[PDB]
């Protein structure tokens, strides 16, 4: 399609809207002009989401706990409200970890409060406060507590603060106050933020006098990699193989103590810019450690996303970095000689929160196939500005996208696959699209480095080219 | 590393001796892990029966519920309905998680809004969320109803559903005559049930409490059908086709069997079948109206009685032979219609698959949780079976119901050594397991965490799972099976006894040591 | 020693430190048995390449077979039949054979009798035994047909049955006009299946041969379905079901549904349902004859061809997408019905079903065996799926349905690693699936001792075993299912998929070990 | 009933029968006297069944493959004929062992010659002795080779006797030739005495000359027990406890060597008399080895077969023999006071084959149920002298019963629970009578001895009083 049908296709889709949500959405959706640097020209984000449309996303809760919070594997994590946030969101994100679950490690478990109607009255700290003795008799070797609040926590004037500080003083346990009821903000967006701002305050400075720890020249830690179905694992390896020291990993398989010797480090390596440029910027104000962006995703990310990192340290690095990008050569090559051939030419849109609809395009053109169409359920300006440079000329960019909209671009563009989350698969499996979720990476991955690049591939195709597809239309008819 | 023609996904890739190595590492630099001697002594010690009296202490702390909040049932009942959009009012990260825990369990879209209420809302309330809410929703998915529940936030602040809904048709956001049904689903009452009954009586009250006076009890010859939040395609659907084979005239009122199994022909359908309005509408000219999850329908019941005069019949569950038995009788009395033969051969079938499994299920222990009717149902059967279901919990029970549930075990033999336990969660089923062990769990997936906590003290405490309830997450379609009637007992039946003998192959199938029971037949 | 409160059976009564010291000193003592070295030894070399070799080129040894003999096919055929008696000419001893073989994968009755021929008839055949046979069959058990088969015993001596049969009329032995249709059927000729066929085709001269002047192609506008050896009760139902679906006429020519599945009612019923004689008669007068196992019904297929006229269409078994979509799409062009809306859902439901569960399917590997239609209806249906049918055996295959195999494998770039095998057993199997290790077996319970032995191999060489086809004698209930249509293979796919899951939850139980990967969401 | 009653039924039973097959079938009907010691003047039995009438009876072939030789674990025994004999009789017999199986023990397992029209127009004896060379290949851990003859195999005229000699002599191995073709006899029952004298002829004696074994004054070997589900094991358990040495078990568990290393040993306990008397009555006049019938089912049996058992032996035996009944007292007394006044009272119907319909009436009684119809298969006239005696007056008796008069008896008599086969199981259940498997013990057991009368115990009343049995009528008729 063209600039002009696309921008039809815009208008088209919006004439179905009354006209305070039209004139609305009109501004959170466009062709993409690879030219453009300033995406506050063309597109606008993180605002509050129109009544009754269906938006995909979910709240500072789920920013929070679900995704910040809720991986690292050695505290104790309250779902402190009623019963419903986290029972939906027990175990539905593939944040791995290596622990004895129940015993030194407790993502998959929820813990809650489970408010009555008693504690909504009266409020809840009282409960929280004998809540955390019970966590302690019966949980011993937790490492830490963290309380992710909900909606009524704030709303009923609960000070959770005061319970941390008492009962942290009374335990010499480190417990932190999170204040990410899904009220606030208009996404998961500010969720990260509220609880990036809570490591700075309860966790990060607990080391900072402290000079035990034997650093090396080589130190980093992986900043926002979540450890999707192994992903910070499928990472860590190769930064370990250049050289380098991985200390930390924030927040896939992350235990207390890594996070408290972060500071230590000589560079924060930042995948997920939206969730973690937060902190890292506190970092180097504070500490005075860089930062710097990298992607993972596929072989062509990945070898100069290696070699930018092992140009911050000295020739025996990037000695290495070229050993690593000569060992694993012949697997990725392997891997596109194989898949390439089949997803060659195949039309790709995406749709998912606040770095994969960029993230991985490479991935996708190192494969030969073409991002047609992607979107960001929360992304801010800053992550547009960096996806404009990474889409092809005259492609549809979408942000906070409605069902209706995502459902009605898909009927006229018809790509191959869809790449989007659990809400929109079966959908688009239904209208005879070929459907990869690429949040839960349909339980399968790793996706990240080279190793998972070949996952990646074997996936795509395994779908994309199934037999199913041309079985949808009965021959009768 | 990845050999290209056997690609390995996380399991077993991380089981490479360099990830291996590389994980050793990582702990042993970074992670400051309590030494492995410790973490086994604790382990063994949250095994005892000492851990488990601390454990059943608990007054603030609950660990691993098994049940959800009010408005995930709301919107159940909601997709029941004919091209019924489900509308929460309130915050939207809600309805994200009720959305997908539903698309996981039944593998289908799951279309609910939400009317995106903030932080702002806090000083005028959720008005003008309302109004261009339903305008918005109304016009963009075209349903012909919207069913309007709470989420926690709107409950807080206190805002009036049936003032804000009155508004938005005063000033012209929707017309007059569209239907808004709602009710209040606050998350901090009850569960998930409860808001199917609070959404059911809301949609109830809207089509009928007004338009009384012409109704007369049995004009239109049918029995009214209520099942409860139900998430077992079979169980709709064998429902139907027990009375149609009756020749009862029915109505079942909240029928989501369509719009959660529509078939994947290249187009997607956002609504599908459902109750109709006239269905409710006409409701009250039925001679009567039939509950059949009665433990979570108490204020549906109160409003069908005291406001449409039905006398609602005290019926169980129809679960296991007896209580489908008495079902299909009741049915008969109230229609006049008799029980035709193919049912009674289907109940004769029943009775033969127990009598020919019976050596294998007498006298084996289980486990088991759930919704309240669900449980009392499984457990009834369970008795019929010979079973003994020792330990039974109903986290979101009451205590009438644990009274009842108690009444049926004293009724037989087979409930000599059960317990049943209310308000207490999967933490503490997890102690039960250890410390008075069973053969096996009947639950939900969450059930998988304690089959694997009980491999590791050992092979031989390692309780199996049999998965039967919500949400079972972990397998595929099994939302396609039945638990009701003459034909649920008989899929129950055989999962039952197969999840036995299958244990039971597997303890015998070790070569010159416990094979000389790895019979051919049984 | 036992406790009277927890008794233990053989399983683990055995495993007691007193049992065990007793058996370690009878095989010490008194058995002389191969050090364990020497067993160990010889195991892993059975695992080999080079041993599968030796095993392949076996001319004389039968090991393990995946097929049985003629008679027990005649007699499922004739049990089809209204108030028939199924009889064999012959000895005794097999008929003790079939009974309980069916009686254990039904658990149901199967009426079968004999005419007990001894050593005696060896100078002077079988006749008399045929007259007081048949006199006292119908006096005692009075059935309304009496269809009659053979041994082995009666084939090697040359019994002509119909000389026999014709003579125990002429002397009064029964009436007539009492329908007693036979075939010869020899154990040393094919396999059950071939019984089957020599049965029906029997039983179809019976009744139509001498009367064909009054029949016209078409004249009563039904199809007949003749289904072969069939042992899921769920198939003979699906094809009913469909064709009462489409609004089509049709004959289900032996129907042993009714009698394989009575109600355990206080009564016993030694008959009940089947193909009524006033069906067979009038079969001719059919549009046309389907036959759902055409690779087992050729004897059958010449004699409708050649005497009825009718023009048998060229449909494989209705297994899987495409061919129940040939299926009912040749019944539509034969009875002038179209294809109902209730069926085009269904056929989506399936291919949804496909559509969720295809990346746990694709590429994995199966071993299986079973009867030629049921194989290569499998084979396809796995090709649908996209998995790879790597092993495929068929011990009674012929290689004309080698060859059709061969060409569906062709057809598909999941079938490129697959091979088909006809004559070979399951000591054949046991090889391949060591050698070639696939990721699962579908088989019937003789596939169990093969997992054992992988088992004993390691955790990592086991191949477990999902259990379709025939017999199935150590899990419960199994017969009820189905194989055929859309229904049948949402059943296949949904165990296969589960299989898959189960599987991979054990591998993943692991504490700290291989967990990481133990989602609660596949 | 009383005996005129019983009589009454006996004749309405038989008027169904034409004339021919009504005079036959009163011969093998009978009420029982205990008076009487010469069953022949009550009832036929060993005869021909009658053509068409639903006997329940086998062949030669299962009394000698499926019965005698089939569980002797480390021989490979060969169904010689077509497919079907050795498929249906592949494992349907619970005769337990220990082994390796398919390198050290076969006996699951089915070897077949798998017979077709060549080989029936030709002849199979080429293809045995091919067959041979194909097992010595591919087992070469079996101890010795039987044949087993299918029906075809005497018809044609081949000459397995001289395979046997020939191919025996070549490889130094024991191949015994077994003429058990279904033809021959009226039963199982011939099968075990073509079985016995195969022992005699090709097995028993290759040790006559070897004077090695290291014999004591406490051996005995346990002739005619099967080990169903165990039962030998937990016979030979007591016997040892008792300060015997259990030489041989014939043929439950047994091996080559025991069955060549019994004419060793000082006395022969038979339990299944039909089977194995024939072995024993050779025994004795071969080697002077004495033989005797015992008992093991149910305490009062087992306490009884035990002090008769080491009558045969010196005071220490006699000690231990009551050393071992004090030991056990209190176990069967605690499954006496469990379970007899749960069945106190309740009556039984039996049908079996050569031994069991006498030989579990006294563990019935131990648990207060009284059997009132018994019969057997394939049993003779020496059986039914052992049974008057066992069974009470007027009781019902019934030879190779017929599957019609099995139903009429039931119907009357109305019993509480019935013991019977697999092929009369499901019958039974659908009328509403409680059923047992009494060969494959419903696949439970052991029964024997005295840790078996505690499952004996259990199943029968886990069966007889299982609420299922108060479900069959629908309470709306
Ligand atoms: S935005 Fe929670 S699911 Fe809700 S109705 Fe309250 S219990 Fe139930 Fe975010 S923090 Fe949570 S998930 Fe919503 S409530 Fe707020
Ligand atoms: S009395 Fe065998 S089952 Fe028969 S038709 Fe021949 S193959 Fe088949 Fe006994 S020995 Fe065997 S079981 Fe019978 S045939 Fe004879
Ligand atoms: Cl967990
Ligand atoms: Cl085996
Ligand atoms: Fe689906
Ligand atoms: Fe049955
Ligand atoms: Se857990
Ligand atoms: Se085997």
């Amino acid at each position: 399609m063209s600039r002009e049908e696309v921008e039809s296709l815009i208008q088209e889709v919006l004439e179905v809207y009354p006209e305070k949500a039209r004139k609305d959405r009109n501004k959170h959706l466009a062709v993409n002009d690879p030219a453009v640097t300033q995406s506050k020209k063309c597109i606008i984000s993180n605002k509050k989401s129109q009544p009754g449309l269906m938006t995909i996303r979910g709240c500072a809760y789920a920013g929070s706990k679900g995704v910040v919070w809720g991986p690292i594997k050695d505290m104790i994590h309250i779902s402190h409200g009623p019963v419903g946030c986290g029972q939906y969101s027990r175990a539905g994100r593939r944040n791995y970890y290596i622990g004895t679950t129940g015993v030194n490690a407790f993502v998959t478990m929820n813990f809650t409060s489970d408010f009555q109607e008693k504690d909504i009255v009266f409020g809840g700290d009282k409960k929280l406060a004998k809540l955390i003795d019970e966590v302690e008799t019966l949980f011993p070797l937790n490492k830490g507590i963290s309380v992710q609040s909900e909606c009524p926590i704030g709303l009923i004037g609960d000070d959770i603060e005061s319970v941390s500080k008492v009962k942290g003083a009374e335990l010499s346990k480190t417990i932190v106050p999170v204040r990410c009821e899904g009220f606030r903000g208009v996404s998961q967006s500010l969720g990260h933020h509220i609880a990036n701002d809570a490591v700075r305050d309860w966790v990060l400075g607990k080391r900072d006098e402290d000079t035990t720890f034997a650093s090396t020249p080589y130190d980093v830690a992986i900043i926002g990699d979540y450890n999707i179905g192994g992903d910070a694992w499928s990472s860590r390896i190769l930064l370990e193989e250049m050289g380098l020291r991985c200390v930390a990993q924030w927040s896939g398989d992350g235990s207390i103590s890594e996070i408290e010797l972060t500071p230590k480090v000589k560079l924060n390596l930042v995948h997920c810019y939206r969730s973690m440029n937060y902190i890292s910027r506190h970092m180097e104000e504070k500490y005075g450690i860089p930062w710097m962006e990298y992607n993972f995703f596929g072989p062509t990310k990945t070898i100069e996303s290696l070699r930018a990192i092992a140009a911050k340290f000295d020739e025996s690095i990037q000695k290495k970095c070229e050993e690593v990008i000569a060992k694993y050569k012949p697997e990725w090559e392997a891997v596109v000689a194989k898949y390439r051939p089949r997803l060659e030419g195949k039309r790709v849109m995406l749709y998912i929160g606040g770095l994969r609809p960029r993230h991985v395009i490479g991935a996708y053109e190192d494969l030969g196939m073409e991002v047609v169409g992607t979107g960001y359920e929360f992304a801010h300006n800053d992550d547009y500005d960096r996806t404009m440079k990474e889409m092809g000329d005259s492609t549809l960019l979408y942000d906070d996208v409605t069902g209706y909209e995502f459902e009605e671009f898909v009927k006229r563009i018809k790509p191959d696959l869809i790449g989007s989350g659990i809400k929109e698969k079966f959908i688009f499996q239904k209208m005879g699209i070929p459907f990869r979720q690429m949040h839960s990476w349909d339980y399968s991955g790793p996706y990240h480095g080279f190793d998972g690049f070949a996952i990646f591939a074997r996936d795509m195709d395994m779908t994309l080219n199934n037999p199913c597809w041309k079985k949808l239309q009965a021959p009768w008819e | 590393s990845q050999q290209v023609d056997k690609i390995k996904a996380s399991y077993p890739l991380f089981l490479d001796q360099d990830y291996k190595d590389m994980l050793a590492k990582k702990r042993d630099g970074f992670e400051e892990k309590y030494p492995q001697d410790k973490i086994d002594e604790v382990f063994q010690w949250t095994t005892t029966k000492e851990y488990q009296e601390l454990n059943f202490q608990r007054e603030a702390l609950t660990v691993n519920p098994a049940k959800a909040c009010q408005p995930l049932g709301a919107v159940l009942c909601a997709l029941g309905f004919e091209k019924t959009m489900p509308y929460v009012h309130g915050s939207q990260g809600c309805v994200a998680y009720f959305r997908s825990y539903f698309n996981r369990h039944f593998r289908e879209p799951v279309s609910c809004v939400s009317d995106s209420m903030t932080e702002d809302a806090a000083v005028f309330g959720g008005q003008q969320n309302m109004k261009d809410g339903l305008q918005n929703c109304k016009a963009t998915y075209k349903p012909d109803m919207i069913a309007v529940s709470t989420t926690c936030m709107a409950e807080v602040i206190g805002d009036d559903l049936n003032a804000f809904i009155n508004n938005s048709k005063k000033e012209g956001f929707i017309p007059d005559e569209f239907p808004v049904p709602f009710a209040h689903t606050p998350s901090f009452v009850g569960s998930h049930v409860t808001g199917w009954d609070n959404m059911f009586e809301g949609i109830a009250r809207y089509f009928t409490l007004k338009s009384m006076d012409d109704k007369v009890v049995g004009s239109n010859k049918k029995i009214n059908i209520v099942p409860g939040f139900e998430t077992y395609l079979g169980n709709f659907r064998v429902i139907k086709r027990m009375l149609s084979e009756m020749g009862v005239g029915y109505s079942l009122l909240s029928d989501p069997e369509e719009v959660l199994d529509t078939p994947a022909d290249g187009q997607f359908r956002m609504y599908a079948g459902g109750t109709t309005q006239e269905e409710m509408k006409d409701a009250p000219n039925a001679l009567n109206t039939v509950l059949l999850q009665p433990w979570h329908l108490e204020k549906t019941k109160k409003f069908v009685e005291g406001t449409w005069k039905h006398e609602v019949p005290k019926l169980n569950i129809p679960m296991g032979l007896d209580w489908t038995d008495e079902f299909l009788m009741k049915v008969s009395e109230i229609s006049g219609q008799p029980i035709p033969a193919s049912l009674t051969k289907e109940r004769g079938r029943l009775v033969d698959m127990m009598t020919d499994s019976h050596t294998w299920l007498h006298g084996k222990r289980f486990a088991l949780w759930g919704d309240p009717d669900f449980v009392m149902g499984l457990v009834k059967f369970l008795l019929e079976l010979g079973c003994e279901p020792v330990h039974i919990l109903c986290h979101n029970g009451n205590k009438r119901w644990k009274k009842a549930v108690d009444a049926i075990l004293a009724a037989s033999p087979y409930g000599k050594n059960a317990t049943v336990y209310i308000g207490k969660d999967l933490w503490h089923l997890r102690s039960l397991v250890f410390t008075d062990k069973p053969d096996f769990m009947i639950g939900n997936s969450y059930g998988k965490f304690i089959q694997r906590d009980t491999l590791h003290k050992g092979k031989e405490f390692e309780v199996p799972l049999i998965r039967i309830g919500f949400p079972i997450f972990d397998r595929h379609h099994l939302h396609r099976s039945t638990t009701l009637g003459y034909e649920g007992a008989m899929q129950i039946l055989t999962t039952l006894v197969n999840s036995i003998l299958e244990r039971l192959d597997e303890e015998t199938r070790g070569m010159q040591a416990t094979d000389y029971n790895h019979d051919l037949v049984r």
